[PDB]
């Protein structure tokens, strides 16, 4: 099985540099190129260079050209991707194996893509806040994208709706997840701020 | 050092999976090709070895009870193709297709290496280094 | 560098259907042309690698042909999940470039009817200064449904605020979320307009 | 038909589940694999000889599977086979290729070559045709199945023949480019061309709309040059398997043609870029005449590079290319045009030697003898040929008609070559001999009579003296003189030169100089003289100066002034042959260039110049000359290795009217300088050049003439006893 796994995500100010890193498996590290595609949000995909992972070599797009840099380590095949933030440079950062040795360009195999928003503002932590008596949860008050909700174990496969991120007036994001029954939990996970909240459905008396 | 006369014999297929890689086992080594001229009306199967430091392929017949080693990716792409072409129809077929797609994936890359210098024969004798 | 066109940007169609999408280059990319399925929220699936080539695992039902200048992806049979933007990318370059994308959306045999449920619990938020009433809208078609509150409805109590889930890949319906929060708590009723309700049907909570 | 994914964990059995689709197999089978029916399994074994188990998977299917699916080009097409399948496997599976070496470049974004601009475009949609426009035929007449000549005067005429042979007797060929890195190509072959050395190996295939010209060198990297109708795909085999087609490198396909180049050297080991030069030689032109022309421009270019380089690597290849496709244009303009001429058939038999000569001596540097060749065309049948102008010689003549009749003889023999041909060529010779001993130039009609007069005599105790003694006669016939004008003449052709327009022809620059062994003509004396005639020449003098730098101007007159040492005296075998005497001691100065002039002397001796001091054979060093640059006349022997020193003795000329018999005939009136500078070699051929020897400078030959001369200027005669005498006058 080949995979590749991004890492992990990130919020950074405009001017400085951030790195996101390829995780390989399943498939000869030295043997397949490496391809970095961006995409903003609600846009298309911007394809901004490649990297042999062998030669160490790299082809680089006009568009990135002196704003990027690619490297890679041939002993726990990773590769690496440093971009300057000019503040036009939010998007999320994907990573892909050319599966083609004799023709370039062809992605066979994606990484699960790194989200990197750039703001100057500050890191904050989400607030949750579970529903009674549909079982949802609702996340609120935090920067910036994403967060991840998941129920229980991942036990619950069908009737799970997380809804879109809302960026309210204050600044800060907010959005919920549901669930529809007609004692579980909902596993928030927020990566630039580093907050897991575990939160259990246990209806209450209304009035 | 050791070289390889391209094929030993084998009586099972059972054989041919457990056998030793001639990567590992020898230095040079020559493909073979089979006394024959209609591979298919011989051949009886073809045996896949992924992990071998140069992965491999190989030819085995029945009736001829020899196992023959050809080149892997040269082999592969011929056999790809034929069942490839666009007349051709079944679900079988994309099994093969499904099982022939992600196989070099794992192991060793091709070579980039240039060859060696000198003459070269024609296909007669198969692209044999002499120049009389 | 080759600028990539594609025919048309956005589309919607029906189950069992046949849709076509196109793609031009500005030169001859003789062979050399790939297809993506992009699903909302996911990682890019390659379809076609080569103009004609179906990859191993992407489903019989997407086909693709052209040549030249001119390249068109096809799917014989439309399914619910097929819902996606389609990209097209140039191969074997120095730079490799992608087509704009077309958006393909899922027109409903039937029409589904939301249902209406309510969240009263402000309790553990209660003490910290706000109380949030959340109102669902739970897998309806289609997707025009208006959402209003027995207080006149404002900016200020963010009931514009609306997360809408992309089409669920399996019965193509829509779910929203209109969120009501007052912060410092300076009749409360949910009231949604949809064309699958005999009349306009409120559902609502007082205190 | 069953698919089955197994998981192996230690050697047992494997732990799996057998999923057949829509037909049955034997279920209970499994336990050994599925040989027993026609149909063929697949097996994929990852194995991590950690011991560590992995897993497996199989899938046995059908036997049908690996089974495939005015000029008229509708007829014979070119067709490329799918796979080795139903093709020639052997090459195939048998090869390195891929596992040991590439045979294409590492990058695929170099493998597309630009298009040249003298390649083929719609408006000349074949390509350049040269001037001396080939004849059309005449309205009323019918064309035989072959060409034949039943008189003499068919050879200064046009003979015609069908180019039907193409359409009608053909072979359809399976063909495997290089080292299986293309999959197979059908054609119907009109023709094939093999050259071969210890140096090289060049195969060419060539068949209706196709070519394939396989180069090789030992000391270089092959490459296939492979051309095929502008409609025609070629298929690349590669490592990833699942990419079905692939356009191996080359330029975009042109009007007529695809051209195609397989082997490395494209992106980086090629001096140049001359990927796009190279592949665009199809489609330059079909006027064979175009190729051989280029190809006889090279040829003459590398031999002034002799110096550094025994090996010219890209001039070989060119060579070989230009030589290679020449076969393919005249071949496919017989079968577009529907018909031939004689002399098409007959030029590409002498040019078919001629060529490979220096391509595998001067650009191979492989050794002489071991130089061969072979041809076989099916619209050419040159031993029918052979035999019937055998019997048309066996049943006076001006230079035009003799050129003709020795060329023609010169291109047809498998080493007979009739009695009267060589008496003609002989003749030929002589009377060009009289000629250059009163004037010191020759028309290019004389030098192309010249040239096939000497190829047809040094072509083979008979046929050793021809060699002997025309070797002696260009040595002879070159002098000071003649070599700064026949110098000049190379240096002028190449100066005004159309390749578009024009033939560029060897035979037409030739000159004795290139036949003879003289090495001392790149010696500062000669060469510096040879840029003071230039100014005679004023068109070819503007030429050179207002590109050539001053300094450049001497490397120009030095590099030309090589090619007379290069050409002939240089080729050791041609040597070792008709002056083994040279040869026969430990002798080193032979092979080390110590021997400035030879001179073949009654059989088993050869006279020798040699500026060192000499370690064997009879000596007479000549003392009136200047010390830091000696001339020792050395006489060597077949069987006596010994080392002695002779004495000079005078005589004096007779009256040149006084003796009607000829007691001086045979001997070589050496002139030389005081300051060790070798001038004229003339040989006393005849009684009437005795007279004029006598002669006081009322002698029409100038060497004989101390008036013409100077203090500087020495004479001595050297007869074949090895007895050298002063002249008294
Ligand atoms: C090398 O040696 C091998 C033998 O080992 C030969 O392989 C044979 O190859 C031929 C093709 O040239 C095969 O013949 C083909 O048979 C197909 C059978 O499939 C039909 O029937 C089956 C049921 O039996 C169905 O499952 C399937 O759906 C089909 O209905 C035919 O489809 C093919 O027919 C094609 O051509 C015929 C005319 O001959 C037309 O009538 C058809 O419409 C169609 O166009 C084809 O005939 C044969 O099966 C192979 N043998 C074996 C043992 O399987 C190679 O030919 C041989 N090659 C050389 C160069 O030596
Ligand atoms: C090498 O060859 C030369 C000639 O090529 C030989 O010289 C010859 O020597 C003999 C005497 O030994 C001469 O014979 C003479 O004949 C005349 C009549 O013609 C007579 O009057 C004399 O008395 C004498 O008998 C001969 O003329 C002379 N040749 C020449 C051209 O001068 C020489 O013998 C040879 N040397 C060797 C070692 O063989
Ligand atoms: C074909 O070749 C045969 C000899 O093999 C010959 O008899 C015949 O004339 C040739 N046909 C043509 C038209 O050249
Ligand atoms: C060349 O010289 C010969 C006489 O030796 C003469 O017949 C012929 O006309 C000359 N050719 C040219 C080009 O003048």
């Amino acid at each position: 099985q080949v995979q590749l796994v991004q890492s992990g995500a990130e919020m950074k100010k405009p001017g400085a540099s951030v790195k996101v890193s390829c995780k390989a498996s399943g498939y000869t590290f030295i043997g397949y190129h490496l391809h970095w595609v961006r995409q903003a949000p609600g846009q298309g995909l911007e394809w901004m260079g490649w990297i042999n992972p062998n030669s160490g070599e790299t082809n680089y797009a006009q568009k990135f050209q002196d704003w990027v840099t690619m490297t890679r380590d041939t002993s726990i095949n990773t590769a690496y991707m440093e971009l300057r933030l000019r503040s036009d440079d939010t998007a999320v950062y994907y990573c892909a194996r050319g599966g083609m040795t004799m023709v370039r360009g062809v992605m066979m195999d994606w990484g699960q893509g790194t989200l990197v928003t750039v703001s100057s503002a500050s890191t904050k932590g989400p607030s949750v806040f579970p529903l009674a008596p549909a079982l949802g949860c609702l996340v609120k008050d935090y920067f910036p994208e994403p967060v991840t909700v998941s129920w229980n174990s991942g036990a619950l496969t069908s009737g799970v709706h997380t809804f879109p991120a809302v960026l309210q007036s204050s600044g800060l994001y907010s959005l919920s997840s549901v669930v529809t029954v007609p004692t579980y939990i909902c596993n928030v996970n927020h990566k630039p701020s580093n907050t897991k909240v575990d939160k259990r459905v246990e209806p209450k008396s209304c009035d | 050092t050791p070289l390889f006369f391209g094929a030993k014999p084998l009586s099972d297929v059972s054989l041919i999976i457990t056998e030793p890689c001639v990567s590992s086992v020898y230095e040079a080594w020559d493909y073979a090709a089979p006394p024959v001229s209609n591979l298919s009306e011989a051949l009886s199967g073809i045996v896949v070895k992924t992990k071998c430091p140069v992965p491999e392929v190989i030819l085995w017949f029945k009736d001829k009870q020899m196992a023959y080693w050809t080149n892997p990716y040269v082999t592969l792409k011929g056999l790809t193709q034929s069942v490839g072409e666009e007349h051709k129809s079944g679900d079988i077929r994309d099994a093969l297709l499904d099982a022939l797609s992600g196989v070099w994936v794992d192991s060793t890359p091709s070579s980039t290496n240039i060859p060696e210098n000198g003459c070269v024969w024609g296909a007669d004798r198969l692209f044999q280094r002499v120049c009389q | 560098d080759i600028q990539m066109t594609q025919s048309p940007s956005f589309l919607s169609a029906s189950v069992g259907d046949r849709v076509t999408i196109t793609c031009r280059a500005s030169q001859g990319l003789d062979n050399f042309l790939a297809w993506y399925q992009q699903k909302p929220g996911k990682a890019p699936k390659l379809l076609i690698y080569a103009a004609s080539t179906l990859q191993r695992g992407v489903p019989s039902r997407f086909g693709g042909s052209g040549s030249g200048t001119e390249f068109t992806l096809t799917i014989s049979s439309l399914q619910p999940e097929d819902f996606a933007t389609y990209y097209c990318q140039q191969l074997n370059s120095y730079s490799l470039t992608f087509g704009p994308g077309t958006k393909v959306e899922i027109k409903r045999r039937t029409v589904a009817a939301p249902s209406v449920f309510i969240f009263p619990p402000s309790d553990e938020q209660l003490k910290s200064g706000t109380a949030s009433v959340v109102c669902l809208l739970n897998n309806f078609y289609p997707r025009e449904a208006k959402v209003q509150w027995k207080v006149d409805n404002a900016l200020q109590s963010g009931n514009s605020q609306e997360s809408v889930t992309e089409q669920d890949s399996k019965d193509s319906t829509y779910s929203l979320s209109s969120t009501l929060t007052l912060s410092k708590a300076d009749v409360y009723a949910c009231e949604v307009t949809h064309q699958g309700l005999s009349s306009p049907v409120t559902k609502s909570f007082n205190r | 038909a069953l698919l089955r994914e197994y998981s192996d964990r230690n050697m047992s059995l494997k732990l799996e589940a057998f999923y057949p689709t829509g037909f049955d197999e034997e279920l209970i089978k499994s336990l050994h694999w599925g040989n027993d029916r026609k149909h063929v399994f697949l097996v994929i074994v990852k194995v991590n000889p950690t011991t560590h188990e992995g897993d497996v998977g199989l899938v046995i299917f059908p036997k049908y599977l690996l089974s495939p699916y005015r000029f008229g080009f509708l007829s014979h097409p070119v067709t490329p086979d799918v796979s080795f399948f139903d093709s020639s496997f052997a090459p195939y599976l048998t090869t390195q290729h891929l596992v040991a070496f590439t045979t294409f470049p590492p990058n695929p974004l170099v493998w597309h070559l630009e298009r040249a601009e003298t390649a083929a475009t719609a408006e000349r949609p074949f390509g350049v045709s040269l001037l001396p426009a080939r004849p059309t035929v005449p309205k009323n007449t019918i064309l035989e199945h072959k060409a034949h000549f039943a008189t003499w005067d068919a050879l200064a005429r046009h003979t015609f023949f069908s180019a039907e042979a193409i359409i009608t007797n053909s072979t359809l060929r399976i063909h495997v480019p290089l080292f299986g890195s293309v999959w197979p190509i059908r054609y119907w072959a009109t023709g094939s061309v093999l050259l071969t050395s210890d140096s090289g190996r060049v195969e060419v295939n060539i068949g209706v709309g196709f070519m394939s010209s396989l180069i090789s060198l030992s000391s270089g990297l092959p490459i296939e040059l492979i051309v095929v109708p502008h409609t025609v795909k070629l298929n690349a085999v590669t490592s990833d398997t699942t990419w079905f087609q692939l356009n191996p490198p080359g330029p975009d396909p042109g009007p007529s043609y695809r051209v195609y180049l397989l082997g490395r050297g494209l992106d980086m080991n090629f001096s140049k870029h001359a990927t796009v030069d190279i592949c665009a030689y199809p489609e330059e032109s079909l006027d064979y005449r175009y190729h051989l022309s280029m190809a006889h421009t090279e040829a003459l270019r590398m031999t002034t590079k002799a110096d550094q380089h025994d090996i010219n690597e890209e001039s070989y290849y060119h060579i070989a290319a230009r030589i290679a496709t020449s076969i393919f244009a005249l071949s496919e303009m017989g079968r577009t045009t529907e018909y031939f001429l004689l002399d098409e058939i007959v030029d590409v038999q002498y040019q078919l030697k001629f060529l490979n000569y220096i391509l595998m001596r001067i650009g191979a540097g492989a050794h002489p003898n071991t130089i061969s060749g072979t041809s076989d065309l099916i619209f050419a049948d040159p031993s029918q040929l052979h035999d019937e102008l055998s019997l048309l010689f066996g049943q006076f003549i001006s230079y035009d008609e003799a050129r003709d009749q020795l060329k023609t003889a010169y291109a047809l023999s498998r080493g007979q070559d009739h009695v009267n041909a060589l008496s003609l060529a002989r003749r030929v010779i002589m009377s060009i001999y009289k000629g250059l001993l009163v004037k010191q130039n020759l028309n290019a009609t004389e030098r192309q009579a010249l040239f096939f007069a000497s190829m047809i005599l040094l072509n083979f105790s008979s046929r050793v003296l021809d060699g002997r003694t025309t070797l002696l006669l260009m040595t002879s016939m070159c002098t000071a003189a003649h070599a700064t004008q026949a110098a000049l003449n190379i240096q002028e052709g190449l100066a005004y030169l159309n390749p578009s327009k024009h033939m560029f022809t060897i035979p037409n620059v030739y000159s004795p100089c290139m036949g003879s062994l003289r090495t001392d003509l790149t010696e500062e004396i000669h060469v510096m003289n040879l840029l003071s005639a230039i100014p005679t020449r004023p068109g070819l003098n503007e030429v050179l100066h207002t590109q050539l730098d001053e300094s450049e101007i001497f490397d120009a007159a030095f590099k030309t002034m090589m090619i007379f040492t290069t050409w002939t005296a240089k080729d050791l075998h041609i040597l070792h042959t008709h002056v083994p005497e040279v040869f026969t001691c430990q002798d080193a100065a032979a092979r080390n260039g110590e021997y400035v002039l030879i001179l073949p002397a009654v059989q088993g001796h050869s006279y020798v110049i040699t500026r060192n001091k000499p370690q064997r054979g009879l000596v007479y060093s000549l003392a009136d000359v200047d010390v830091y640059n000696p001339i020792s006349v050395v006489y060597l022997s077949k069987d006596t290795c010994v080392s002695e020193h002779g004495v000079i003795e005078t005589v004096a000329l007779p009256h040149p009217d006084n003796l009607k018999e000829c007691l001086y005939c045979g001997s070589v009136f050496l002139r030389y300088l005081t300051t060790g500078a070798i001038m004229d070699i003339i040989i006393i051929d005849s009684k009437d050049t005795e007279r004029q020897l006598a002669a006081m400078g009322n002698s029409t030959i100038p060497p004989f003439n101390p008036d013409m001369h100077g203090d500087d200027s020495k004479a001595v005669l050297l007869f074949p006893n090895g007895t050298v005498v002063t002249l008294l006058g």
